[PDB]
């Protein structure tokens, strides 16, 4: 962190204090898509077997 | 879900959506609920845990090493350490002392150089003067003192061309 | 009618008044929603063995209030006064 | 024969869910204190919605 | 002054302040805004008239909002410092050429003189004020009645050193006899509460 | 992250736009330490934490309306709690955040010790009268510091003397008419109030400013990625970052000029302190 503050202050002496560095998020670990139940298939039997 | 889109943590929850509506949404506009399509069941959505990175250090004059404060989060799930209303502080020691703010944290917490100690700042010595109805103090000495203060007036004067 | 969007809303409620649309406020939840693609300039009613009401929509802002429990009873026409 | 629409013909212009909330909108709506024919059967005109009851 | 370390942070702010908005300035000028490259010279010797007006419009109208942000900021800073610069004339004319009565306007401490000194873009001030020490506390009484009628100190206050009663001003112990000449009568000694007698 | 967040496509689109992302940041971030000095130089000016005395003869004077009551949590002092009641958070776990890169930094000082700074104030003023502003804390009767205050404006020691009977009557009536017109009159605090709603409102345009359009198909990151190709999608995307960073930029102009004037009204109520306070 020391030397993470060094490169955003851009100087090789960092003088007493507090300083700000760039901000962290917690990652997504995984995806998860919702859809509704599936339904009403076609009636693509009659088609393919009559 | 079906085809709001986003990333948050979930959680099922208290809130009593009517049969027709599918997600909720917040005063700002932010949507704040869903509906699970399969089981119907009300779920709660929070933002993943973010905060800002701050560096608390006694300056490379003085000694390479500091301590790090992760602002708001909770440390139990930051990926010594001591947790502050503030956020959460690591590489610094809690101590029960307390003294003038060196560098300020937050929320009356401040840190300062020993190895790095974190304590409540101290509003000042404490005192009570002894007041009575029939008793007065008078100073019977006195001090010339000389106090300096510096106060800008001015600043370079700049004139850039825009053209 | 939506871009291809059939919609119908409703409610119901029971009254006391006989002669026309009682006071009060009255918020229709939606019925499932028709993408029929086909357009509609009239319409008439069927009837069987009277007492119906007609009115025509009109584009307008307005101010709604939900509730805790997410309900809508109040309301604020934007242009009427 | 008309009548007058006092408070009705609000419904939920969307699938959301707010608590509390004030919200505004843009959309066909029929004003309030509008005229409202009275009927006991022809053929209406179909603007591009219309609202409907009945005792 | 000498020894203590940012001593002059104020001046050293500004100053600091003005700097970074400066350098920031300059470099924006490198960033491109989504343009082919961020010199002129480039794009034109690189591009055709009509192709590169759009290069140079997307530069040109980058920079524009850079440069109107930098002097927006600037001028919130000059107000700050013509605040400041009011503030510090206040100062000089009613603590240099004059003794201010307002507390603490000028350090701490009854004030006296003060005395100004240059510094590059401020100005420094010397405070002298009048601090009391060593504090020894009598007991007090708000007036002393004699032949009936009721004293009061006409500057200073009543203290007794534990046997002997004194006049003596606030300010400086200086106790005194008490007389006629250094306080006046006002009706007798039932109205007032905690009177003694002497 | 408020510009456009999880977006890695428009994270790199952003990069190349300069340095803006820094400016505002750090005026953001001078504007929080102006806050923080604003407050220590308010209140913080007594040097030793002084306390009333247990015992209360202030020759009948009745302070007990704005000193701290000891049987309250928070130790504030009754009118104070009326204060804070009135006006409308990381209050109880820390939730000061929202989706969209928006946080709330706690103050230097807390709330306690805000009434631990006042108490001291007070406790300095009734005991030590205007002394403790300039050295050593002087004890001195209260009634005689009445008496000296009296003799400033220009009358007489003896007029108070003999009315201190009266005299202590209307300050303890006056005190409980303030208690009862804070309780009693709505806009009393409007000018607390009025800050925190503008800070509310100002927060609330800057978030629902993301919904807004700027003239792109969409107003979602994710959507424009997901429903156009690479390059329609950037010359889109380009349009929503331009119109964010603008919003951000209104609003933080709109905080400095704000914080400006909050500057000066906290001069104001720290040389009032210094003066009216510690002085007469
Ligand atoms: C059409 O007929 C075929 C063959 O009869 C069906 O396919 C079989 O379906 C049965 C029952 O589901 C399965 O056990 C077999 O494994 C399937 N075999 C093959 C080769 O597909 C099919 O389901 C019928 N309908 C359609 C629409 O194709
Ligand atoms: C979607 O499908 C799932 C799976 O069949 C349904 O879940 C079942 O729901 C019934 C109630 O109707 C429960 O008794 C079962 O225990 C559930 N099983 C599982 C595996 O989830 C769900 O109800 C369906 N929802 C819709 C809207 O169709
Ligand atoms: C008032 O304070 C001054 C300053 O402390 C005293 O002066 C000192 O007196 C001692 C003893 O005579 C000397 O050793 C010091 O050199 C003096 N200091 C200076 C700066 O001259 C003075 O004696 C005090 N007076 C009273 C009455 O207490
Ligand atoms: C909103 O809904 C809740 C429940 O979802 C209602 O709360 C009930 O109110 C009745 C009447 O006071 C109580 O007997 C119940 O115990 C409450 N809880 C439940 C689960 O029924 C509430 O009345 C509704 N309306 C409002 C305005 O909140
Ligand atoms: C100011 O008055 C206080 C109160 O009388 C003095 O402090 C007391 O000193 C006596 C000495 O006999 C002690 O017995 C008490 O316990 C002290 N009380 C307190 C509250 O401190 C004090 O000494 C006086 N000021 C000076 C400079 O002597
Ligand atoms: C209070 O002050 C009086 C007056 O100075 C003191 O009494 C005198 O003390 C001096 C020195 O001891 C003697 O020379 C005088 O004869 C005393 N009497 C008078 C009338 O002056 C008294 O001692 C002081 N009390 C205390 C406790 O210090
Ligand atoms: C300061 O306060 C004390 C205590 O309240 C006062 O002492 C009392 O004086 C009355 C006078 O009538 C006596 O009856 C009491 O017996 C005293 N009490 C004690 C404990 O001594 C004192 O008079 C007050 N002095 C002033 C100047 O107000
Ligand atoms: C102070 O003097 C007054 C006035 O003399 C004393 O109060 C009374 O005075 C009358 C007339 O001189 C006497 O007859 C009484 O004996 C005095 N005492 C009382 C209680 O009435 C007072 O006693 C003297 N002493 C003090 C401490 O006040
Ligand atoms: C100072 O004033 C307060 C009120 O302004 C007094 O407190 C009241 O005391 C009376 C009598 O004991 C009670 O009936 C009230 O309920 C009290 N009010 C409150 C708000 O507590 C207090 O007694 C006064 N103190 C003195 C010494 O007179
Ligand atoms: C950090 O998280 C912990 C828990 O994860 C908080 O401590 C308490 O934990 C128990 C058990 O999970 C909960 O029932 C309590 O509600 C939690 N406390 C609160 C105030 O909610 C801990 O408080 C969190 N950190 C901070 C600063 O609040
Ligand atoms: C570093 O610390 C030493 C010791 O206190 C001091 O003498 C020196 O001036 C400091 N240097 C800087 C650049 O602060
Ligand atoms: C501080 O006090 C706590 C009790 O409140 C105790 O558990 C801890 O060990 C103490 N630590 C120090 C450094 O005093
Ligand atoms: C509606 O009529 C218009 C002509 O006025 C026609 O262009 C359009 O395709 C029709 N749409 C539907 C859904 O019927
Ligand atoms: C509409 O209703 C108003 C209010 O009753 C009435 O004054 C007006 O004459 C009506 N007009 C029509 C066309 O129904």
């Amino acid at each position: 962190p020391l030397s993470e503050t060094k490169c955003t202050l851009k100087s090789f002496t960092v003088e007493k204090g507090i300083y700000q560095t760039s901000n962290f998020r917690v990652q997504p670990t995984e995806s998860i898509v919702r859809f509704p139940n599936i339904t009403n298939l076609c009636p693509f039997g009659e088609v393919f077997n009559a | 879900f079906n085809g709001l889109t986003g990333t948050g943590v979930l959680t099922e929850s208290n809130k009593k959506f009517l049969p027709f509506q599918q997600f909720g949404r917040d005063i700002d506009d932010t949507t704040d609920a869903v509906r699970d399509p399969q089981t119907l069941e009300i779920l709660d959505i929070t933002p993943c845990s973010f905060g800002g990175v701050s560096v608390i250090t006694p300056g490379t004059n003085t000694s390479n090493q500091v301590a790090v404060l992760y602002q708001g989060v909770n440390c139990t799930e930051v990926p010594n350490v001591f947790q502050t209303r503030a956020g959460c502080l690591i590489g610094a020691e809690h101590v029960n002392n307390s003294y003038e703010c060196d560098i300020p944290i937050g929320a009356g917490i401040c840190a300062s150089y020993q190895s790095i100690i974190a304590y409540t700042m101290s509003l000042g010595a404490e005192n009570s003067v002894a007041y009575s109805n029939n008793s007065i103090a008078i100073p019977i000495n006195f001090t010339i003192s000389v106090t300096t203060e510096i106060l800008p007036v001015s600043m370079t004067k700049t004139s850039v061309d825009c053209t | 009618n939506i871009d291809g969007y059939f919609k119908i809303y409703s409610k119901h409620t029971p009254i006391n008044l006989v002669r026309d649309l009682p006071q009060g406020f009255s918020a229709l939840e939606p019925l499932v929603d028709l993408p029929i693609g086909i357009n509609i300039t009239r319409f008439q009613t069927l009837l069987a063995l009277a007492a119906y009401y007609v009115g025509y929509l009109q584009p307008r802002t307005f101010l709604l209030k939900y509730n805790e429990n997410g309900t809508i009873t109040d309301a604020v026409d934007c242009a009427l006064d | 024969a008309y009548t007058n629409s006092f408070t009705r013909g609000v419904y939920y212009p969307d699938k959301v869910f707010r608590s509390s909330v004030l919200h505004s909108t843009q959309d066909l709506f029929l004003p309030f204190f509008s005229n409202v024919t009275w009927f006991h059967n022809p053929v209406l005109p179909f603007n591009d919605g219309v609202y409907f009851a009945s005792t | 002054l000498s020894s203590t370390a940012s001593a002059l942070g104020k001046l050293q702010d500004v100053v600091n302040q003005n700097a970074q908005a400066l350098n920031t300035l300059v470099k924006q000028l490198s960033s491109n805004f989504g343009a082919i490259s961020s010199v002129l010279n480039d794009i034109l010797a690189r591009l055709d008239p009509p192709e590169a007006e759009v290069q140079i419009d997307r530069l040109i109208t980058g920079r524009l909002q850079s440069l109107q942000t930098y002097v927006t900021q600037q001028l919130i800073r000059a107000a700050e410092i013509r605040a400041s610069a009011n503030l510090a004339a206040t100062k000089m004319s009613e603590c240099v050429l004059g003794q201010s009565k307002r507390v603490d306007f000028c350090g701490k401490g009854y004030h006296l003189m003060s005395f100004p000194q240059s510094a590059p873009h401020g100005v420094v001030f010397l405070h002298v004020t009048y601090v009391p020490a060593q504090e020894k506390n009598f007991t007090t009484a708000p007036a002393i009645c004699h032949d009936g009628k009721a004293h009061f100190p006409r500057e200073g206050v009543f203290v007794s050193n534990g046997t002997h009663w004194f006049v003596t001003q606030r300010n400086f112990y200086e106790p005194q006899i008490i007389t006629t000449h250094n306080t006046f009568v006002s009706g007798n000694c039932d109205v007032v509460i905690g009177i003694v007698n002497n | 992250m408020y510009i456009c967040g999880d977006s890695t496509e428009c994270s790199n689109l952003l990069l190349q736009y300069g340095s803006f992302c820094t400016q505002l940041n750090r005026a953001l971030t001078g504007i929080a330490v102006e806050q923080d000095k604003n407050t220590q130089e308010v209140f913080a000016q007594v040097k030793q934490i002084y306390k009333t005395p247990p015992i209360k003869d202030f020759g009948g004077f009745n302070f007990s309306q704005i000193l701290p009551d000891p049987s309250k949590p928070s130790k504030r002092s009754f009118i104070e709690d009326l204060l804070f009641n009135k006006v409308t958070a990381a209050r109880d776990l820390i939730c000061a955040q929202k989706f969209n890169g928006l946080t709330v930094l706690p103050p230097l000082l807390t709330d306690e010790m805000i009434a631990q700074y006042t108490s001291a104030l007070l406790a300095g003023t009734i005991t030590s009268g205007w002394t403790f502003g300039a050295g050593a804390a002087l004890q001195i009767p209260f009634a005689m510091q009445m008496a000296y205050r009296f003799n400033g404006i220009g009358v007489t020691q003896n007029v108070l003397y003999e009315n201190q009977k009266l005299i202590a009557n209307q300050f303890n009536s006056a005190i409980g008419k303030i208690q009862d017109s804070l309780s009693s009159t709505a806009s009393a605090l409007g000018k607390l109030q009025d800050v925190v709603n503008q800070n509310a409102q100002a927060l609330n345009t800057l978030v629902k400013q993301l919904s807004s359009n700027f003239g792109a198909i969409s107003s979602v990151l994710n959507d424009i990625l997901a429903r156009l190709d690479p390059p329609e999608a950037e010359v889109q995307i380009d349009r929503l970052i331009t119109g964010r960073l603008q919003s951000l930029q209104t609003y933080v102009t709109q905080q400095l000029i704000r914080a400006a004037e909050i500057r000066a009204s906290a001069n104001l109520a720290a040389t009032k302190m210094s003066e009216c306070v510690l002085g007469q």
